[PDB]
């Protein structure tokens, strides 16, 4: 997620607003902005396509095995969006590093809501409200 | 909230200035994957510090195996017509 | 295999088709000469579960930053599944003896531990430190 | 062999025609006298795919900036593909016997760890520092 | 898959600068394809002046080490000591025994197999004679 | 042989006429009393391949400006050959009995490392400092 | 071997780069740029065509018998050609003072390698590597 | 024989007449009761050879400047040519069986090194400073 | 190689001229003036007869298994010739510890030139400009 | 160019001299090889020296097995009559 300042490339600062960030450690390598979910004992990977894989955002580019920043919930932050995005809409993680509607996704319930629309490719803000596990 | 390793601060952090000044004096090529860890080339960014050998010391100092003449250790950058 | 050994779970091993276990099954018969063709698939299944079980258990997580698994996924697997198949035949034969025919292997004991009591074992233990202990912390 | 063993990852062995794969087992069976001829393609198969899996992931990357794998990768290979199928066929032999004869082989209880268990794994530990940690790092 | 660098330029002062006409990487051939422009030597004779000493981009400038250097190169086949070599035409060094070609450019001092590097001093150049 | 074994590379052997590569064979083969008779062409060719390619990587190089092949070439590489033809044939063997006849070998206590294993390559490790470390290097 | 800038004509630097520098006698008057052999005992003379008469090229203007500089192999110089070089072309003495390429030449092999190309008569600039005597 | 085997080298005795040869094979089929009857000439031929060779290059030169073969250079090149003939038929018999009876040698717990490993070689081993390392040098 | 004077022999001076000077392990024991080429890794021993085998001239004498300084191409050096020689002969190791002309040899180019004639068993003088080794 | 090991200028080294007068001294023969380097031999040109043994003080030392008188250790050129 980045920002053209003229000839310049600017990354975003990925978290707005939020207390609700944690130390965890990285099962993959993960990028800044990237939506992660528990794949181990206190271990967090990238979340796949649909739902039940989302704890929160990486702040950070890791390595794999590296302790990692995670905003949860209670946290707004910049995420980019696969696809156009209105205020109002519930997104979840994409499976490809980006967040997607609940509307276009597989699933029914979101993890985050938009505050501020985008179009696709591009960088959204999100209040995250809720996480998703194994329900079965 | 920004952090010592969150993207759009690692210009401010002065590890990351000395670390890639140390990636490019230890390196002997351009290959990261060889010569680094791969936490590393993440936290410092490696990709983008303009790593070839070009700037380590041992690429110019010359090592032969027998010194009758105290060659050895010598910098051919150091030298009249350089 | 359509799903690998290395891409399932105890959970998921329990939730795959009859015929997506029988693959994996498959390649672990590949591991003797022999398939274990005396003993029945339940034993087999049976020894893959536990595999699947013993590895995320026992041999997950990391030492100084490093996976422990450090080998292939999953041949540590298939090995530590034929290691229980071999077990469950009843160990390894130092010796075998018939119609006056007979051999002797090289299969005595490297040690008294789990994995080095058979050959499988033996190679699973390379693909997993050893069982060493090169873990590491800080205090901040 | 057309790709030879050392120029084939795991992926790269999945991907080869059947007659690539042959060539490949066909240089791993000259390296016994007996070719393993009564062990399966499937089991020689298996043995390589393993040896080439092994390779990759423990027996790859540097110590004091030298390589981990210092001898010929191709023959390399090839023992620790020969030394998985002499495992698949239950160990080395330290005796023989029969209607023909019998014969004990100077195997001499070599060892405990799984490449010291056959002539095959002992050929391949050459080719690998014999498994030694000469690995050094600096500050900096 | 990739194993660690190594120091090109053993010993010699007969390092000269040239603009790289492609991407090049230490210790790769070089023979001249423009006006003070290298590029990486083709097989079997006609294109060798030199070493490049580091890794660069195209239209950059070039340290090549040239004859009277003693350099560590990356050999296709096995070579001994006293083997003459040249360029391989796939960025290492083969043999003039192996080659189409009669002469080499560098002479083997210390051996090394195939894919290794060996240690070799260099004596000629070639160019085009037609 | 019109080209000796220390005069060619595995890259040689691959393009020598089968002649060539027959008087090599043959010239290893008198390293045997029974010439391993019943070992076909391709596993002496195989033998003799890796011989040269374990000379060239594993056997080449200097300690203290010594050369490490401090023996004559030559017949290292024909003992070392005459090694792996050995361990092909399975291990060195101890004691053979027949029809009524018996024979037992001194061969035994010879070592745990690969050389060691065959009275051949305990040859050929006189050849190399017995696989000593006399390396030394100043700094400048 | 002259350079123009504007009315002006100045004379080349025959030698652009190296310290293999030698002195000899000189069998007949020489030019600067021109190539030339042993003649000798320590004497040199201009280099005939077709390869077999080498040892560098004359530095400096002299008249017979006078101590004559030279620049052996490892120079990089700047001389004359008979015809158009391009980069990369071996070249050797043509008989006429200038040199021409292998080939033109009856020769198979050079003395010099031409670095920057030039047109018939012009001045190219070419790194010297070997020298010719009598083989028989 | 009338050139004797201390004073040809490898290429010399490459020169040697087909008679000339067979001289110095008689004299080392003297080093044994059963002249090694059943090996073939080209066996000793390259045996012999060989011991010239190995002479040559590893127990040759100087050892605080006394010369390292210490005793009769004909003899010691003989019983190294006995030796590799011994090792050639696959080492020292330690005990022997059949029809005719029955013998146990008085062989015992020979050394690791292949001169140790025979009679013939442990004879040899005497006329080479027992391959002690009694060089010495000193800085002017 | 010896200059007389009176009563009196002296060794000759064998480098005149070159910066080039490296160092190599004997092979075998070698004299002051032989050519030598290389017969090991680093390790250098006296030149046969005919081409293929030239790196440099010894300097000094040495016992097998010394340091031995070289003398290589781009040097000047006064060496014994086992046959007359004249101004722009190539010549080449003989095999005997002297040079021969490449005319006399079985090869076809040589590894120095004479710049100062001699009789057979006399001192010439002349420059190494080309090293020889196995071409097959 | 002259190096210290060459030909020309071994007669201006003091080693050259020092380690001469040493071979003189220790000598038991005129046959070097049978107690001399190789490098010796060659680095101090010892065929030129005129080594025989009779400079060697233990040349003329007595040392008689047993020794009532303290006879042994006396050198027969310090005796009057020398
Ligand atoms: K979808
Ligand atoms: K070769
Ligand atoms: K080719
Ligand atoms: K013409
Ligand atoms: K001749
Ligand atoms: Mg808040
Ligand atoms: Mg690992
Ligand atoms: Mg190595
Ligand atoms: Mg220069
Ligand atoms: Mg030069
Ligand atoms: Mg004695
Ligand atoms: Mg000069």
């Amino acid at each position: 997620a980045t920002e053209t300042q003229g000839e310049h490339t600017f990354p975003v600062e990925v978290l707005i607003s939020g207390e609700e960030l944690r130390g965890y450690t990285a099962g993959e390598a993960l990028s800044a902005g990237e939506p992660v979910y528990l794949s181990g004992d206190y271990e967090v990977s990238a979340s796949s396509a649909d739902g039940g894989e989302f704890l929160g955002v990486n702040l950070y580019d890791v390595a794999s095995g590296e302790p990692v920043a995670l905003a949860g919930d209670d946290c707004e932050v910049r995420v980019e969006v696969s696809e156009q995005v209105t205020a109002n809409d519930e997104i979840l993680p994409d499976g490809l590093g980006t967040f997607e509607t609940v509307a276009t996704s597989a699933a029914s319930a979101g993890v985050a809501i938009v505050q501020e629309g985008a179009a696709s490719g591009e960088v959204c803000e999100a209040y995250i409200f809720a996480v998703q596990g194994t329900t079965a | 909230m920004q952090l010592r390793r969150s993207p759009g601060m690692r210009p401010m952090d002065r590890d990351w200035h000395q670390e890639r000044a140390r990636a490019r004096e230890q390196a002997y090529s351009s290959d990261l994957t060889s010569q680094f860890s791969e936490s590393e080339i993440v936290k410092y960014e490696l990709d983008t510090a303009q790593i070839d050998g070009s700037d380590n010391p041992r690429t110019y100092i010359w090592n032969r195996t027998i010194d009758l003449f105290g060659m050895n250790g010598t910098d051919v950058r150091e030298l009249r017509n350089r | 295999p359509d799903p690998s050994i290395d891409e399932v779970s105890k959970s998921d091993w329990d939730a795959l088709t009859t015929q997506e276990q029988d693959d994996i099954i498959s390649q672990v018969e590949n591991l003797s000469s022999t398939g274990w063709v005396n003993t029945s698939r339940e034993r087999k299944a049976e020894a893959i579960r536990s595999a699947i079980a013993e590895r995320d258990t026992l041999y997950s997580g990391n030492m100084s930053r490093l996976p422990t698994l450090d080998g292939d996924a999953e041949y540590f697997t298939l090995y530590l599944s034929a290691h229980k198949i071999q077990l469950f035949e009843g160990g390894e034969a130092q010796s075998e003896s018939g119609e006056g025919g007979s051999v002797s292997y090289s299969t005595g004991g490297g040690g008294e531990k789990d994995l080095q009591k058979t050959r499988y074992g033996r190679m699973a233990l390379e693909y997993v430190w050893e069982d060493n202990s090169i873990a590491a912390l800080r205090t901040y």
